[PDB]
RNA sequence: GGGCCUGACUGCGAGGCCUGCAAGCCGAGCAGGGGCGAAAGCCGGGCCUAGUGAACCGGUGGUCCCGUGUGGAAGGGCCAU
RNA sequence: GGAUGACCCCAGGCGGUAGGGGAGCGUUCCCGAUGCCGAUGAAGGCCGACCCGCGAGGGCGGCUGGAGGUAAGGGAAGUGC
RNA sequence: GUGGAGCCUGGGAGUGAGGGCGCGAGCGAUAACGUCCGCGUCCGAGCGCGGGAACAACCGAGACCGCCAGCUAAGGCCCCC
RNA sequence: CUGUUGGGAAGCAGCGCCAGAGAGGGUGAAAGCCCCGUAGGCGAAAGGUGGGGGGAUAGGUGAGGGUACCCGAGUACCCCGUGGUUCGUGGAGCCAUGGGGGAAUCUGGGCGGACCACCGCCUAAGGCUAAGUACUCCGGGUGACCGAUAGCGCACCAGUACCGUGAGGGAAAGGUGAAAAGAACCCCGGGAGGGGAGUGAAAUAGAGCCUGAAACCGUGGGCUUACAAGCAGUCACGGCCCCGAGGGGUUGUGGCGUGCCUAUUGAAGCAUGAGCCGGCGACUCACGGUCGUGGGCGAGCUUAAGCCGUUGAGGCGGAGGCGUAGGGAAACCGAGUCCGAACAGGGCGCAGCGGCCGCAAAGUCCGCGGCCGUGGACCCGAAACCGGGC
RNA sequence: GGGGGGAACCUGGGGAACUGAAACAUCUCAGUACCCAGAGGAGAGGAAAGAGAAAUCGACUCCCUGAGUAGCGGCGAGCGA
């Protein structure tokens, strides 16, 4: 019996290019451009979720030192101090104290100077 | 027990090869043939049985032995099978070329010859030759050697 | 060694069977697999580039004209082109074992009567042709046809008074084979049928 | 089509009681006048061809 | 350097070297019939490593294995070259 | 562990071209089928931010469509761009 | 020394264009992103990740999936960062 | 038959009935009982057939004994040159015959693989001869055959249009609806076209007609964009818009970021291929083999062609094949055998589990899968060669 | 009475090459493709100057098998009673 192509490839292709809404000209528009638009994407998004935790704790760390430099002291010599202190609260933290809660981030600088 | 019932064993009904059919099988593109040369190509190489690379063949550099035949061809002689006494075990009475061909022993057109692998048990046995040590097991058992001719 | 029921004026009598004890239900499958396959026509039929209808003349010349290359257009690769690897005429049939097939009638007949389903007749009432008739006395024997059967019996005047109901199936004795057993859910033999079907898988 | 038995096969090889394929010692055709007796004798022997090469010249004679 | 000699053996061959194959190489020992030596023993060419050529086709000596109804013959096989 | 591939627990492996192997999905067709779904709407199409599945997919819903479709379990290939 | 170790029999391969780097040589001119061997490595197939401005093979390190958590490696800590 | 939903009943519901007929197709949807059929039966004045039956006709039929008349001529036969056969000059016979030579009539002749003998087989040089066999223009039956890029080249006015001097090449192109009820009449317009009206269950079923995908073109809306640097994404945050501790659309800024395939040592590569989209498009099948595997039987396993049966029913058929013993060039011997003087040495060979029971197994048959051989053998592509024609 | 036609099939008279032999000449492809003549619903063959080892068989044709046997073969590729 014969099994042409029938309905399947129509699918397939509609799968991807529905994936594929919202990218520029032909890359919403032609299957062949969507597929190459995606294999990229999936990669991005692959590699961009690794980095995103990179992203973010550079930043609370870009924080936690705009915050120490107030009390007289640097982002490295503060994570030592904590570090002497035992005090092991994580960098998302340390920087929602040191904008939300300052005479919390305050003593915790106190602590770290102490500390050593 | 009905029809949506009946199924051949596992293992039974294996699914085919399928080759050339896109990445995720692991058998697609190039369909498990590796890449350009004559065994990729439709029609593929020359017997690998036989053929070695333009060298001599392993086969055609060993020699030839022993007679061929001539033509008008082969020569029409009497031909001669064995069956042992352990064979003739399950007789009893008379054995003779016939019936050793009917229990699937002796095959058509080859005349009967008793060898001695085995005991002999006091039987009439009928053939066309006997070995030395079936003839001796065969008189010593009390049974009865009958040359044909 | 199978207790198996049988219809009589004197009634509801019994019968012993030596039928095989167990059930290969692989076996069975092969049976009916080797019985559909030769019941086959075998007629998917398919051109070839060379059985195509075209010219074998190269449509245009190897080289220069920009194009891509080709031979004549019978090929696979051209709308209208042959076929390739498609289908021819075939045989689908193969010899399935003697002993196969004579183990499996066996089997199936056995797989019935242990289920209480197989049912032995020494003759058939007034059915003498009439559909009327083969159904008064199926009901009298049990089958209202809410269980199709497999009327098994060599008296062509009982088989064609049932053979137009939806539930019956009808067979003379020789024609006896596992799909046709398996296929309905009760099994319904003259003593002659049954009597040749023993000495079929002796 | 049936296999064909391949004659040059046949006509140098046979396959033994367990499949092992057998040839005669190459290398007595000819030239022996200076060959020592040890070795005109030795090479007048059958000799067990390797596996791998015994293995093909099996398959060219498929009905032995 | 000399004396006697032909083991520059015939039938084999445990076990190895080498090695993709096929080849190549070394070889104690047993038997037959010998050489040299009083004997122990040595001798299956050469101190060694190059001096060579698979298979096909054919020649010659031997064998007496096959011989197209049968006896021969033709022609082949087998051993040697 | 329990007895068996029910599932739980502990541990370890899990980059990959040629390529070996395994397990699946889906397309046409056959048995299942004198059956079953179907105008209270078949297939097909267009949506879906929902459900299941690692995935190939499979559901469910709305709209279109207007007459077909076809299960569990098996079978066979003109089977996937 | 229990390892995606080893050995044996069998089925299926693909490969038989390599390349950079380090070390040892030859060839070349103590030239080549040169050439030809040896040991090793990596790329090949790890054009996946960090460093090296960028950069297959240099340094770091072998990516099963997820986390807006932690510690490090080479390399870095004046601003771009 | 009735009721019911419905444009329509054959759907659903109620109560029936036929069946040697429940194959199948139609009928407004899904019908055994409405139609056409189906099972089962019936039918030819005429032409054709008539292998069966019957009849006729042609034709057919003895035994010793004697005679030695006849028994297929440019023939046999031999030689030369060739073909045919499995036989390629081979030890080359046989059958055939182009050249040369050239008989006999049964006490004749040919043959059994050079030749000779013996022993046999057969009667050359005249002719005919059903059936069993091949094929498919034609008719019919049937499909685990196609379903409009398929299936024939052609579903259709196709071997046509068209192309070619010619031989020759050779397309595309199917579907309103149950029914034409195929839209009277009015309005704009030269018309085409449309807007009303009307038909229809439905008219984005309106004839450029089922469904009506995608590329492609547009109108309208939301968000966005004129100091910005880009394989077009991705991650994050924020703004706006939408559906209603959530989602969706959009995208300003910031981070990161060298298309796909191919071929390569190595490609984003300034190396190949691709304008985009839809459809067609490449590892198969037979027969053998080899391994593996699911079963059946197991010193055995198995049938082929055919025959009988069936008309989606199976069976019979043992001829044959593989296995049961090997070794040897062979004669030949045989659990051995070969080399050899060897009772030597060596090559190649020989030797289940449990309680007579069961279990397993050699082997072999069938299925399935991998790979191999032969075929065009995964698909596409030469330049060329050859035949016959134009 | 012939003549001309007929899709395949059939006999007879002629008769390639690519290709395979991993080159090529013998060999293969193949007495195939093709041209020609002739028949006919078939055609051919057919009633032993046979077979070939059996003291046997008994026209011819066709299928299975014998058998990829016997053999043939640059004893190659292959061919094949
Ligand atoms: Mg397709
Ligand atoms: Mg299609
Ligand atoms: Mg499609
Ligand atoms: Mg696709
Ligand atoms: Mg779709
Ligand atoms: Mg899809
Ligand atoms: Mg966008
Ligand atoms: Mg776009
Ligand atoms: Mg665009
Ligand atoms: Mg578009
Ligand atoms: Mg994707
Ligand atoms: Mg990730
Ligand atoms: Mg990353
Ligand atoms: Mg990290
Ligand atoms: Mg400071
Ligand atoms: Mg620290
Ligand atoms: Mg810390
Ligand atoms: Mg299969
Ligand atoms: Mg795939
Ligand atoms: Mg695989
Ligand atoms: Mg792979
Ligand atoms: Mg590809
Ligand atoms: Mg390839
Ligand atoms: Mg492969
Ligand atoms: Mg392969
Ligand atoms: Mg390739
Ligand atoms: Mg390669
Ligand atoms: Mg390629
Ligand atoms: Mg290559
Ligand atoms: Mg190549
Ligand atoms: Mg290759
Ligand atoms: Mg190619
Ligand atoms: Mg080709
Ligand atoms: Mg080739
Ligand atoms: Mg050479
Ligand atoms: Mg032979
Ligand atoms: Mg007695
Ligand atoms: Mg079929
Ligand atoms: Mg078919
Ligand atoms: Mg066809
Ligand atoms: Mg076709
Ligand atoms: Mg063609
Ligand atoms: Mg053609
Ligand atoms: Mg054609
Ligand atoms: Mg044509
Ligand atoms: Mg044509
Ligand atoms: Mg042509
Ligand atoms: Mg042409
Ligand atoms: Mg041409
Ligand atoms: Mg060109
Ligand atoms: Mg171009
Ligand atoms: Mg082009
Ligand atoms: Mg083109
Ligand atoms: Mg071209
Ligand atoms: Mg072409
Ligand atoms: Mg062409
Ligand atoms: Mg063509
Ligand atoms: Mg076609
Ligand atoms: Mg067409
Ligand atoms: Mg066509
Ligand atoms: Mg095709
Ligand atoms: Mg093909
Ligand atoms: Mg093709
Ligand atoms: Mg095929
Ligand atoms: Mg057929
Ligand atoms: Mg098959
Ligand atoms: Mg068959
Ligand atoms: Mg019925
Ligand atoms: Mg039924
Ligand atoms: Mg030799
Ligand atoms: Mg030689
Ligand atoms: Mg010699
Ligand atoms: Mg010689
Ligand atoms: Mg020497
Ligand atoms: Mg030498
Ligand atoms: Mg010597
Ligand atoms: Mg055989
Ligand atoms: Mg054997
Ligand atoms: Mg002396
Ligand atoms: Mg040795
Ligand atoms: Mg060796
Ligand atoms: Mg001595
Ligand atoms: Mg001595
Ligand atoms: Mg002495
Ligand atoms: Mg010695
Ligand atoms: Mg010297
Ligand atoms: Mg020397
Ligand atoms: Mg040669
Ligand atoms: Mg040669
Ligand atoms: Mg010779
Ligand atoms: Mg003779
Ligand atoms: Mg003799
Ligand atoms: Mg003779
Ligand atoms: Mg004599
Ligand atoms: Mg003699
Ligand atoms: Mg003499
Ligand atoms: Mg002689
Ligand atoms: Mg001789
Ligand atoms: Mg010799
Ligand atoms: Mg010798
Ligand atoms: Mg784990
Ligand atoms: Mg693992
Ligand atoms: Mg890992
Ligand atoms: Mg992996
Ligand atoms: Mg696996
Ligand atoms: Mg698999
Ligand atoms: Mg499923
Ligand atoms: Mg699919
Ligand atoms: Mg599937
Ligand atoms: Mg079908
Ligand atoms: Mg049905
Ligand atoms: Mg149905
Ligand atoms: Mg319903
Ligand atoms: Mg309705
Ligand atoms: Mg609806
Ligand atoms: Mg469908
Ligand atoms: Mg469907
Ligand atoms: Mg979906
Ligand atoms: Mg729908
Ligand atoms: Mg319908
Ligand atoms: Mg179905
Ligand atoms: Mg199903
Ligand atoms: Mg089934
Ligand atoms: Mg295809
Ligand atoms: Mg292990
Ligand atoms: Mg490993
Ligand atoms: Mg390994
Ligand atoms: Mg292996
Ligand atoms: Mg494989
Ligand atoms: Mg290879
Ligand atoms: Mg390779
Ligand atoms: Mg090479
Ligand atoms: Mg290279
Ligand atoms: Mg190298
Ligand atoms: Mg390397
Ligand atoms: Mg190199
Ligand atoms: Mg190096
Ligand atoms: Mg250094
Ligand atoms: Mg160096
Ligand atoms: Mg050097
Ligand atoms: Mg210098
Ligand atoms: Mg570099
Ligand atoms: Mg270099
Ligand atoms: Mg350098
Ligand atoms: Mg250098
Ligand atoms: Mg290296
Ligand atoms: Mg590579
Ligand atoms: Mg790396
Ligand atoms: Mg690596
Ligand atoms: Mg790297
Ligand atoms: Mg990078
Ligand atoms: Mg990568
Ligand atoms: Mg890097
Ligand atoms: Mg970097
Ligand atoms: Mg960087
Ligand atoms: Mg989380
Ligand atoms: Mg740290
Ligand atoms: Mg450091
Ligand atoms: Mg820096
Ligand atoms: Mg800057
Ligand atoms: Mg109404
Ligand atoms: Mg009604
Ligand atoms: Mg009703
Ligand atoms: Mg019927
Ligand atoms: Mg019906
Ligand atoms: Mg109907
Ligand atoms: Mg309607
Ligand atoms: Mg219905
Ligand atoms: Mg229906
Ligand atoms: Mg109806
Ligand atoms: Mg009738
Ligand atoms: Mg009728
Ligand atoms: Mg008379
Ligand atoms: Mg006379
Ligand atoms: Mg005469
Ligand atoms: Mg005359
Ligand atoms: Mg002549
Ligand atoms: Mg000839
Ligand atoms: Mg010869
Ligand atoms: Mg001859
Ligand atoms: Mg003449
Ligand atoms: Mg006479
Ligand atoms: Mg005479
Ligand atoms: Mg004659
Ligand atoms: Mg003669
Ligand atoms: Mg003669
Ligand atoms: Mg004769
Ligand atoms: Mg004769
Ligand atoms: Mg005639
Ligand atoms: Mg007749
Ligand atoms: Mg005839
Ligand atoms: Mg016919
Ligand atoms: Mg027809
Ligand atoms: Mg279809
Ligand atoms: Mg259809
Ligand atoms: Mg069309
Ligand atoms: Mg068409
Ligand atoms: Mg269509
Ligand atoms: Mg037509
Ligand atoms: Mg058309
Ligand atoms: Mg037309
Ligand atoms: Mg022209
Ligand atoms: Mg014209
Ligand atoms: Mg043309
Ligand atoms: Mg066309
Ligand atoms: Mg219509
Ligand atoms: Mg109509
Ligand atoms: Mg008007
Ligand atoms: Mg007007
Ligand atoms: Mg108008
Ligand atoms: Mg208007
Ligand atoms: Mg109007
Ligand atoms: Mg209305
Ligand atoms: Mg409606
Ligand atoms: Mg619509
Ligand atoms: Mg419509
Ligand atoms: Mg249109
Ligand atoms: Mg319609
Ligand atoms: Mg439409
Ligand atoms: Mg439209
Ligand atoms: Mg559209
Ligand atoms: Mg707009
Ligand atoms: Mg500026
Ligand atoms: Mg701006
Ligand atoms: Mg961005
Ligand atoms: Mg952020
Ligand atoms: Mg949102
Ligand atoms: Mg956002
Ligand atoms: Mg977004
Ligand atoms: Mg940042
Ligand atoms: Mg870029
Ligand atoms: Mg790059
Ligand atoms: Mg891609
Ligand atoms: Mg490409
Ligand atoms: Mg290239
Ligand atoms: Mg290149
Ligand atoms: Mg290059
Ligand atoms: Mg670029
Ligand atoms: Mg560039
Ligand atoms: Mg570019
Ligand atoms: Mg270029
Ligand atoms: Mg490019
Ligand atoms: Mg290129
Ligand atoms: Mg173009
Ligand atoms: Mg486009
Ligand atoms: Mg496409
Ligand atoms: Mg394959
Ligand atoms: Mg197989
Ligand atoms: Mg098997
Ligand atoms: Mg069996
Ligand atoms: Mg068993
Ligand atoms: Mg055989
Ligand atoms: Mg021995
Ligand atoms: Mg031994
Ligand atoms: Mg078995
Ligand atoms: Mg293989
Ligand atoms: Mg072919
Ligand atoms: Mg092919
Ligand atoms: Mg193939
Ligand atoms: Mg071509
Ligand atoms: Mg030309
Ligand atoms: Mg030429
Ligand atoms: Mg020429
Ligand atoms: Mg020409
Ligand atoms: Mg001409
Ligand atoms: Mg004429
Ligand atoms: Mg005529
Ligand atoms: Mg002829
Ligand atoms: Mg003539
Ligand atoms: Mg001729
Ligand atoms: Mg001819
Ligand atoms: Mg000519
Ligand atoms: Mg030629
Ligand atoms: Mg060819
Ligand atoms: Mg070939
Ligand atoms: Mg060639
Ligand atoms: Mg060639
Ligand atoms: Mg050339
Ligand atoms: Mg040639
Ligand atoms: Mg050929
Ligand atoms: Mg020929
Ligand atoms: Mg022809
Ligand atoms: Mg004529
Ligand atoms: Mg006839
Ligand atoms: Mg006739
Ligand atoms: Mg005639
Ligand atoms: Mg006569
Ligand atoms: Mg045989
Ligand atoms: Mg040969
Ligand atoms: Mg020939």
């Amino acid at each position: 019996p014969r099994a042409k192509t029938g309905v399947v490839r129509r699918r397939k292709h509609k799968k991807i290019l529905k994936l594929a809404k919202g990218y520029w000209g032909l890359r919403s528009k032609s299957f062949r451009k969507a597929r190459e638009t995606l294999f990229a994407a999936g990669n991005y998004a692959y590699a961009h979720r690794k980095r995103r935790k990179r992203d973010f704790r550079r930043l609370w760390i870009v924080r936690i030192n705009a915050a120490c430099r107030q009390h007289g002291l640097n982002y490295s010599t503060f994570i030592h101090g904590l570090k002497k202190a035992g005090i092991e609260v994580d960098r998302k933290n340390l920087a929602d104290l040191a904008v939300r809660e300052p005479q919390v981030f305050a003593e915790l600088v106190e602590r770290a100077k102490a500390a050593q | 027990m009905k029809l949506s019932d009946l199924r051949p064993n596992p293992g039974a009904n294996k699914r085919r090869k399928r080759v050339g059919r896109g990445p995720g099988s692991g058998h697609g593109k190039t369909a498990t043939r590796g890449h350009k040369g004559q065994k990729s190509r439709s029609g593929g190489l020359k017997d690998p049985r036989r053929f070695e690379g333009g060298r001599s063949t392993t086969l055609m550099r060993l020699p030839k032995r022993g007679m061929q035949g001539q033509v008008p061809g082969e020569i029409k002689r009497p031909r001669y099978q064995g069956v042992n006494l352990k064979d003739l075990a399950r007789f009893e009475g008379e054995v003779t070329p016939e019936l050793l061909v009917r229990a699937g022993l002796l095959k058509k057109g080859y005349r009967l010859k008793i060898l001695g692998e085995g005991e002999a048990k006091p039987l009439k046995v009928v053939a066309h030759a006997f070995s030395k040590s079936a003839l001796e097991k065969l008189k010593a058992a009390g049974g009865e050697p009958v040359l044909l001719e | 060694v199978y207790q198996i029921p049988v219809l009589s004026p004197s009634g509801r009598r019994e019968l012993a069977a030596d039928l095989p004890a167990e059930i290969n239900p692989h076996l069975l499958w092969e049976v009916v697999r080797w019985q559909l396959a030769k019941r086959r026509r075998g007629t998917a039929s398919t051109k070839t580039r060379g059985e195509v209808a075209y010219s074998g003349r190269k449509i245009w010349p190897q080289k220069h004209t920009g194009r891509a290359r080709h031979g004549d257009i019978g090929a696979p690769i051209f709308v209208g082109g042959g076929v390739v690897f498609g289908p021819k005429p075939r045989d689908y049939s193969y010899t399935l074992p003697k002993k196969v097939r004579k183990k499996g009638l066996a089997m199936a007949v056995a797989d019935r009567a242990r289920e209480g389903k197989l049912l032995l007749v020494e003759a058939f009432a007034g059915v003498n042709g009439k559909t009327k008739e083969f159904l008064a006395w199926a009901k009298e024997a049990g089958l209202d046809g809410s269980e199709s059967v497999l009327l098994v019996t060599g008296n062509e005047l009982v088989r064609r008074a049932a053979r137009n109901l939806p539930w019956v199936v009808t067979l003379a004795p020789e024609g006896l084979n596992v799909y046709d057993i398996v296929r309905t859910e009760r099994l319904v033999m003259d003593l002659d049928a049954w009597e040749v079907f023993q000495n079929r898988i002796g | 089509p049936k296999m064909k038995t391949h004659k040059g096969a046949k006509k140098r090889v046979k396959i033994t009681a367990s499949g092992k394929v057998v040839a005669m010692k190459t290398g007595k055709r000819h030239l022996n006048w200076q060959k020592s007796g040890k070795e005109i004798r030795q090479k007048g022997r059958k000799f067990v061809l390797a596996k791998p090469e015994a293995e093909r010249i099996k398959l060219l004679l498929p009905y032995e």
